[PDB]
RNA sequence: AAUUCUUCUCUGCGGGAUUCCUUUGUAAUUGCACAAGGUGAAAUUUUGGGCAACAGCAGGUCUGUGAUGCUCCUCAAUGUUCUGGGCGACACGCGCACUACAAUGUCAGUGAGAACAAGAAAAACGACAACCUACUUGAUCAAAAGAGUGGGGAAACCCCGUCACAUAGACUCACUUGGGACCGAGGAUUGCAAUUAUUGGUCGCGCAACGAGGAAUGUCUCGUAGGCGCAGCUCAUCAAACUGUGCCGAUUACGUCCC
């Protein structure tokens, strides 16, 4: 489990729902359609 | 006008009405071992003493109101804190072991089978006499004992 | 009602209190809780003991001969204490100072013979879990590390 | 010759069927009145028909359906489900007097219907523990 | 019997550090046909007060807060 | 009224009720009520403590420590039993009992710090009416756990030994004990 | 074949801007088209901690989607479907669907 | 097995709440407002959050990242190895933070029996199904296991414990029919490998503390603390962790500035 955006292996790694963005965070990686909210 | 649970408080009751005509009755079914735990997460010996005593007309009430059943969803009835559990949180779980011989026993004697519930459903009639026949002083009316 | 006697009753050399039930107070010789159900294929019948019976309607002295070499009593294996055993074939039980004895010669190996947890273990530190520290809160006596 | 209507506390749904008779009594949530088990719910389901008029109104043959609440707020949810059951009928098969009567009688009771009372469990929040509760500090 | 009942008429405020007493002027409870009244005497209270609390003094005729 | 108005703890008197003392009298609940356990958002408010029945109130303040409690459910089944014992040991609705044994168990006056700033001082200071109430109930049954605590040979009685002895203005009950007690530290404070 | 239509997209006034507006092409036209409400809807949450590095007030994010399922029913049009589809352009992110039973 | 429906559930967009009457109330010719009360599901930033200025802190991160300045390394390398093995986790009861267990007769321990909950997840390509779960065999003989069938791409699921039970159940002035720690013997399991991975696995050790906690210290006020428990996240295997859901449900203040 090297992860997508970076050679990481490491931050661990959400696998909830199979989507790994970890790598350069899911805060940096977006666009995905998160949001803030609560 | 008389229906299964329902009519009766079939906690302590009809079961028990059914117990002694289980075991009285020598027509059931009592597998060889019962030296060992029923139920989840138990050290303590099965119980003091009539271990499938308590067991069967579950099955049987499992059977009749929740409809079809089986080992898996049975022991949703069969309850324990899983508690011995050692120095961590105390976790949740049934018990599919002694299920099937349970079930089979209703596999004979008049009781429907390797799908359903009942034949006859005797449950009614031979309990139709709790309300009848009182254990505990019942007091029904002043005409019944 | 009547009580001839109560007393202590060695059982199997050992002070046995005399408790109004009969498994508890077989508790102390070694087996436990789970193995008095053996009080059925032990081979009594009485029910819900009290100190009225052992021997005089138990005929006792049979019932604490079962505790040893029960094979020859009704009982599976699944409940024996010692079940295939590394010197020899099984001794059915582990009871009274017979289980001791062997430890004297068991508890060489795995405690001479390293490991982490089972080392942690040997000096019986710490369960399962990389926690030795602040355990051991309220009173005195944990675990202790001294290689001066 | 028949209304409808629904309990609820906290997550807890009773439902009210209706239907019509005069000599008759109530299952529980699936079991009759007499019967439910921990008394000390009994007498509280009592007081639907009990408390206001016990007899003189109702013995209308009625079954309730209860979901989605644990077993006490279940014995809440059902109660209401029969005073607002009840009051349902006296609007439309009877007249606004009999009705005023008994709601009054509820009214002065207490809440037993006016409404689910409304509370929720608060969501876990944060680092908070459980809701409004702090992770503990330590050498402060 | 010493149990003598007053009212309060009033929550003559707040009073001290904590938060807890709160000053009141209390009207003795008993009336008889020689009306004995104080008719105000000042008071302490222990805990939360209100507009009509009936107050039985065991310690009567003290005259509160004055000093402090 | 047959069983319409009227109230039964199962089957129990509610009506021929009223409080003693004429201090915290007609402020204290006067029962109608089948069982103490009800739920309603019962202290929204500032005194809004004063409306519902003692029993409740028992009942509500009836088990603190929580270690596995069920409280309510729990609780109503002890007063089963506490008022029966009750009401047969002393020949008396039990509900004037508890209702005679609020009254005799909080001290009607208290000794404050009213000192500044970590200053330790005295004043004769009077208690409310909410806290004779709330204050009984609170240490009415703190004298359970304490009795109730290992040597029992006695399950429910506990309680049923404060109420009594409270109703009876003994000096034996851990609850009104405390009320002269805390008044030998008034009077002679003032 | 009574058709069946899963409108699964996220963003605002897509799910909405064709199942309510462009079933009206076949809504108001020669088709028969049984609707149904739009399923309960979903949120995916994740939730991770505000900092990169060990250092915080330990404080944590919570983030969100919303999944919006719409049911669309229908009787059997042949060919129009292929056709009934086609007529109108207008979202993005929305979903096209293929579906028989029954 | 035919009928009609929207009470219950589904959801996009809307209604609703506002200081609106009342109290000659508090205060006050103004004003801005406050209170006790009313209506209402909700009654005073309705409720819980998200957001959040301007200045700063040599706050943390060069272990998130082809994000980066130096300047150390550059091939028997500080690079890389599905590289091999070991550590990161060791036993002076060492001192400290946070958590789980709990010693009772208030479930109290345990044996059975009755009911009922909710947010959440579930899957595979450059090959010819690897995720869950229901049923029933494993069952002429433990438990956990093994195996075969069955649909789910998620509205495949709803029997969670707390509690209720007097079921006339068993205990019974005690370190104990309550600690589960330390313990050596078998055995099933995930998988390259478990020499304690882990466990409704048995069953031995119980005689290891332990018996309301010294000063000192924590955080909140209504569906709240507390108690209970369930999924999720890590995850081949493992939760006393965190994240979220729901059940049981409290006494005390509706205050002051003393700390």
């Amino acid at each position: 489990r090297c992860c997508v955006i970076c050679s990481n292996q490491k931050a661990l790694i959400r696998k909830y729902e199979l989507n790994v963005c970890r790598q350069c965070f899911r805060e940096n990686a977006e666009h995905i359609g998160f949001t803030k909210l609560r | 006008k008389i229906h299964r649970i329902g009519k009766r408080k079939g906690a302590s009751l009809k079961d028990v009405s059914a117990w002694r005509w289980i075991k009285t009755a020598a027509r059931h079914f009592k597998q060889e071992g019962k030296i060992f735990v029923p139920n989840c997460t138990e050290i303590m010996k099965s119980s003091h003493g009539r271990e499938r005593a308590p067991q069967n007309p579950d099955w049987y009430y499992i059977r009749c109101a929740a409809v079809l059943r089986a080992i898996y969803l049975r022991p949703g009835v069969g309850y324990g804190g899983l508690s011995k559990r050692f120095g961590n949180k105390k976790n949740y779980g049934s018990r599919p072991e002694h299920t099937v011989t349970s079930s089979t026993g209703p596999l004979h004697w008049a009781c429907k089978s390797l799908t359903k519930l009942g034949l006859v459903e005797p449950g009614a009639q031979s309990g139709q006499r709790l309300t009848r026949k009182g254990h505990k002083f019942a007091d029904s009316l002043a005409f019944q004992v | 009602i009547p009580d001839h006697f109560q007393h202590i009753v060695r059982l199997l050399n050992t002070n046995v209190e005399g408790k109004r039930k009969v498994p508890f107070a077989l508790r102390m010789v070694k087996g436990v809780g789970i193995r008095f159900a053996y009080l059925v294929c032990k081979k009594a019948g009485i029910d819900v003991e009290r100190r009225a019976g052992t021997l005089t309607a138990e005929e006792l002295e049979k019932i604490a001969e079962i505790i040893a070499d029960p094979a020859k009593f009704k009982i599976p294996d699944w409940f024996l204490n010692r079940q295939r055993d590394p010197k020899t074939g099984k001794t059915e039980h582990l009871s009274s100072s017979m289980v001791d004895t062997r430890l004297r010669e068991d508890l060489e190996r795995l405690k001479k013979i390293r490991a982490h947890r089972g080392v942690r273990h040997a000096y019986g530190l710490r369960v399962r879990g990389q926690h030795t520290c602040t355990t051991g809160r309220h009173g005195k006596t944990v675990g202790v590390s001294r290689g001066k | 010759k028949q209304v409808q209507t629904f309990g609820k506390k906290k997550t807890a749904i009773a439902v009210a069927t209706v239907t019509k008779a005069a000599q008759c009594n109530i299952k529980v949530n699936g079991v009759p009145l007499q019967q439910i088990l921990p008394d000390t719910l009994r007498a509280k389901i009592m007081e639907a028909i009990t408390v206001v008029g016990s007899k003189y109104y109702s013995r209308l043959r009625i079954d309730v359906a209860v979901h989605g609440g644990g077993q006490v707020s279940q014995a809440y949810a059902a109660r209401q489900a029969i005073a607002k059951g009840l009051i349902a009928f006296f609007q439309k098969y009877h007249n606004e007097v009999e009705k005023a009567a008994l709601k009054d009688k509820f009214l002065a009771y207490d809440k037993f219907l006016l409404i689910a009372d409304p509370r929720r469990c608060e969501p876990k929040k944060w680092g908070r523990h459980s809701a409004r509760t702090r992770f503990t500090k330590s050498y402060r | 019997d010493q149990a003598q009942v007053g009212l309060i008429i009033k929550v003559l405020g707040r009073t001290g550090s904590r938060g807890n007493v709160t000053q009141v002027r209390v009207r003795l409870m008993a009336e008889a046909g020689s009306p004995d009244y104080n008719r105000t005497i000042v008071r302490n209270v222990k805990g939360p007060c209100k507009e009509n609390d009936m107050l039985s003094l065991m310690e009567t005729e003290r005259e509160a807060r004055r000093l402090k | 009224m047959s069983s319409k108005t009227p109230k039964l703890f199962n089957k129990w008197s509610f009506e021929g009720l009223e409080t003693s003392e004429l201090a915290l009298r007609d402020h204290i609940s006067t029962t109608a009520a089948y069982v103490p356990h009800t739920s309603g958002r019962w202290q929204k408010r500032r005194f809004y403590k004063a409306r519902m029945p003692i029993v409740e109130r028992l009942a509500n303040g009836l088990m603190f420590k929580g270690r596995g409690n069920g409280r309510k459910l729990q609780a109503a089944r002890l007063l089963k039993h506490t008022l029966e014992i009750i009401h047969l040991l002393t020949d008396e609705n039990p509900l004037q009992v508890v209702v005679d044994a609020v009254s005799k168990g909080a001290p009607r006056e208290d000794s404050t710090r009213v000192g500044s700033g970590g200053v330790v001082r005295r004043q004769a200071v009077d208690v409310s009416p909410m806290r004779r109430v709330n204050e009984a109930i609170y240490q009415m049954c703190k004298g359970a756990r304490e009795a109730a605590f290992r040597n029992l040979k006695s399950m429910p009685e506990c309680l049923a030994d404060e109420i009594v002895n409270a109703s009876k203005g003994s000096s034996n009950s851990y609850a009104i004990k405390k009320k002269d007690e805390v008044e030998r530290v008034a009077k002679a404070n003032r | 074949q009574t058709v069946r239509l899963t409108i699964t997209s996220r963003n605002a006034k897509a799910v909405e801007s064709v199942t309510s507006q462009l079933l009206t092409r076949a809504r108001d036209e020669k088709v028969t088209i049984h609707g149904p409400v739009r399923l309960p809807t979903r949120t995916l949450k994740i939730t991770t901690r505000k900092t990169p590095c060990g250092n915080g007030t330990n404080t944590w994010d919570t983030f969100e989607l919303k999944i919006y399922k719409r049911i669309i029913d229908l009787h059997a049009p042949t060919e129009q479907v292929k056709k009934i589809t086609s007529f109108t352009m207008e979202s993005g992110v929305d979903v096209s669907i293929t579906i028989l039973d029954r």
